[PDB]
RNA sequence: UAGCGGCGAGCGAACGGGGAGCAGCCCAGAGCCUGAAUCAGUGUGUGUGUUAGUGGAAGCGUCUGGAAAGGCGCGCGAUACAGGGUGACAGCCCCGUACACAAAAAUGCACAUGCUGUGAGCUCGAUGAGUAGGGCGGGACACGUGGUAUCCUGUCUGAAUAUGGGGGGACCAUCCUCCAAGGCUAAAUACUCCUGACUGACCGAUAGUGAACCAGUACCGUGAGGGAAAGGCGAAAAGAACCCCGGCGAGGGGAGUGAAAAAGAACCUGAAACCGUGUACGUACAAGCAGUGGGAGCACGCUUAGGCGUGUGACUGCGUACCUUUUGUAUAAUGGGUCAGCGACUUAUAUUCUGUAGCAAGGUUAACCGAAUAGGGGAGCCGAAGGGAAACCGAGUCUUAACU
């Protein structure tokens, strides 16, 4: 029973290839560098599904951190502040209240000076 | 074909009851005045063969 | 154990032992793939190195051509190169002990009676050996693919089944697993159900 | 054609000469090797 | 209904493939490892080979001799000679039960367990437990 | 296994058992007696086989379709539903198959028979000499000179000859068995240049023969020798009349055939690398494994605006390929120009362990016979008993004068 080979590797490298559309040169047509950008693509895109919630998180701290200091409190006062005020409010929010919503974001800094005095 | 048996090694293991191989002792064919008695007589029974060496002695020994 | 008679509806006293014990489909199923391979005409062989056309002259020198080193023609790597593993003709047997054999037989015929697929005629023959004849004693009994088993091999009965492809005819000697678990009914005379008890103790 | 070519690729498959590289290719590898003795 | 036919569980194990991917465990070396006589095509030392020192089989003395006639001796437990047919045994009505083998010349019969007929043993050669085991059980050893 | 063995690596019997097959004879030598069985060579007759052959069952309607053997409906053959072809898949269209027959002639085999040659059978006698054996050297025996029997002989020698001689594993004696120094002999057995039939959990054009094709060719080499590549239009050539561009071209565009000519001979399918044309988006102040996370804008489709999907992707965080070998590689260490096809843990036989199945103090047969994957075949192997170097003893045994 000798088996060929040619409609299953087809399946394979085409299968790599479609998963590598609209790389530069190459890394588009020729399997052989296809398959290690599709890889590398692979690891990428891991390391960046923990990195998107590092730099997601940076980015509302300094919205909060703006937001706040315009409402003449820094952020680190801003947040021990609605800690001892017992808000629970993540910053996802604070930071989304401080972009849309500035009369709200300015009464949640009087919470805060309110209960760090 | 049909397994060889390590032929030198067949005049010099013989197998026992549970399967462990009996060896005469080493260091009892001359230089013998030097010895003390007590060597000498505690090298004449027969012994069993270690843990160690019972891999060697099987692969040599497939047929006993 | 009775078995039934279609047409005289009598009851043939059988051994519980042989035709109605359990299945043992692992028995049963080692007995079927040993039949299977035993039927195989192992008939084959691809060229190793050492057997393709070719000769021994190393095709460039070891050294400075910048070619990749290589030494035959004949190489399993090269076009045109020589199996690596060739096949040879084989053997494909596989040994049934006799009482696996038996008892898979016995297995076998338990679940033909247990599942309605085992009819007992006293005496199936046809007129003249004509398969006309028989394709309308088989159309009248309600039965299209079919197994007769019959004590005395009738002869006109064995040229009336030769053309009907549902249809075989074996004495009770020559049974096999694989026919009474191919075809969808078995008729034996019972004459061959008293060789089979005989045959399988 | 093809004949020619199989045949003139098969060229300096079974050569000798030390001094040149390949059979065929000039260089200076002679005193490149005894000048690193 | 051979397609429901069906092997038992755990009859048919799989089989190493070696050499086939990353995820099939066995890729690239096979199960045997980096480099060195072990890892090659036909590589392996022979058998009693431990690297260049004197092997086992070749630093112990021999001993011994081989008998001749224990290839002929015969040794018959107390299980057999209810096989015999007939109520008497010598070499010949062990041979003819399949029981001692023709080149045999010498047999004994050794206490291995329950005689129960009255037997006559004939030219054979009895244990002592044995002899006051076909004696109990009825019985007779004349030689 | 016993043994042989730098007692290493390894080599490895016989006796005995089971089967296949079975067959015995002649000369060394005279008389009696003849053609007496015996084969060999030929003629003839019979039987059978080979080399050409002959007959050989049984179907139509309708739907899709280029075409029907297909679907649906209703029939018939079958000792014939092995197979191949026919415009798609046919038991009934064709060739065949089962079955039943056929040879003027030449032949193979087997009986019968004619002739020739050959010799039966009886009594008595003989019963293989430079030979057996030996010394030296070497070889074959499983046996490597060893305590080495036995066989063969290059060299030197050398008997007895049935009140005799050979062997029985140094050797002697006793006992058993056999008759060398002359020869013939079927079957079981081994093989396939070559022919026929059939079969394949063999290959299907980089495979299978090196060779599916005018292949041991082209070609290479002084020579011996080495040694390719290369299959497939269509059901049928109906293989493109004629017209136009063009050099009375090449190539093309129509026309025509065709079911289909991006089925047009550079011909089934027609992938990938690689090269183009067209459209959307981006791109000419911006540095690096070229992605990835975020992400504006633009273009197409939507969408009861639901604010989505696809393409692109400014700008921005992070980010130095894969393999291999290594203590450690972005490494400026190895390998790879790319694609496509092929390319590496197999097979056989033994042995051990695990799983599983059968039977179980028993399990199982091998060769072979074969109604032949059945059933016979238990020769044998493994296990139920060990200890001891061995005799021997035996649930014990060995050690030892004997064992707390």
């Amino acid at each position: 029973a000798r088996v060929k080979r040619g409609v299953i590797a087809r399946a394979r490298h085409k299968k790599i290839l479609k998963q590598a559309k609209g790389y530069y040169g190459a890394r588009s047509r020729v399997y052989r560098v296809a398959f290690q950008a599709v890889i590398k693509a692979g690891q990428y895109a891991y390391r960046d599904r923990r990195q998107r919630k590092r730099q997601f998180r940076q980015l509302w701290i300094a919205r909060i951190n703006a937001a706040a200091r315009q409402n003449g409190i820094s952020y680190s006062k801003f947040i021990n502040g609605l800690k001892k005020a017992s808000v629970e409010i993540d910053r996802k929010i604070l930071a989304d209240i401080a972009v849309f919503d500035k009369v709200a974001f300015t009464a949640l800094v009087e919470k805060a000076k309110a209960a760090l005095a | 074909p049909k397994i060889k048996t390590v032929r030198g090694a067949a005049k010099r293991f013989k197998k026992t009851g549970k399967g462990g191989f009996k060896h005469k002792h080493a260091n009892l064919r001359h230089i013998l005045t030097k010895k003390a008695t007590k060597r000498k007589r505690h090298l004449r029974p027969k012994a069993m063969v270690s843990k160690g060496d019972l891999g060697l002695v099987i692969a040599c020994l497939p047929y006993a | 154990m009775e078995l039934v008679l279609k047409d005289a509806q009598s009851a043939l006293t059988v051994s519980e032992t042989t035709f109605g014990r359990d299945f043992n489909e692992a028995l049963v199923h080692q007995v079927v793939v040993a039949y299977a391979a035993g039927a195989r005409q192992g008939t084959r062989a691809q060229k190793t190195r050492a057997e393709v056309t070719g000769s021994g002259k190393k095709p460039w020198r070891q050294k400075g051509t910048g070619r990749a080193r290589s030494g035959s023609i004949k190489s399993p790597i090269w076009r045109s190169g020589g199996v690596t593993f060739a096949a040879r003709p084989q053997d494909h047997s596989q040994k049934v002990n006799k009482k696996m054999y038996r008892g898979a037989l016995k297995s076998i015929l338990s679940e033909l009676v247990r599942q309605d697929r085992l009819i007992v005629v006293e005496k199936f023959s046809v007129e003249a050996p004509k398969t006309k004849l028989l394709a309308q004693k088989l159309k009248d009994m309600a039965l299209e693919d079919v197994l007769i088993i019959t004590g005395e091999l009738d002869e006109n009965l064995f040229l009336a089944a030769r053309n009907l492809h549902k249809v075989d005819v074996r004495d009770a000697t020559g049974i096999d697993p694989v026919s009474l678990i191919a075809f969808d009914k078995v008729v034996m005379t019972a004459d061959a159900v008293k060789q089979v008890e005989e045959m399988l103790a | 054609m093809d004949i020619n070519w199989r045949h003139n690729q098969s060229t300096f498959y079974h050569f000798t000469s030390d001094h040149r590289i390949s059979g065929w290719k000039e260089t200076n590898a002679m005193y490149v090797a005894l000048n690193s003795q | 209904r051979l397609n429901t036919l069906s092997p038992a569980e755990g009859s048919k194990k799989a089989g190493k493939r070696l050499g086939r991917g990353i995820g099939s465990g066995l890729g690239k070396t096979g199960g045997r490892g980096h480099k060195g006589q072990k890892s090659r095509s036909g590589g392996g030392v022979r058998r009693g080979f431990e690297g260049g020192q004197m092997p086992l089989y070749r630093r112990l003395p021999k001993f011994g001799f081989t008998s001749r006639k224990a290839a002929i001796t015969a040794e018959i437990r107390l299980s057999d000679l209810a096989k015999v047919e007939g109520g008497v045994v010598d070499l010949n009505t062990l041979k003819a039960a399949n029981i001692i083998g023709i080149q045999i010349e010498f047999a004994k019969v050794i206490l291995a367990g329950e005689v129960t007929t009255p037997v006559t043993v004939r030219g054979l050669r009895v244990t002592k437990g044995a002899r006051a085991a076909i004696e109990a059980a009825g019985g007779k050893i004349e030689e």
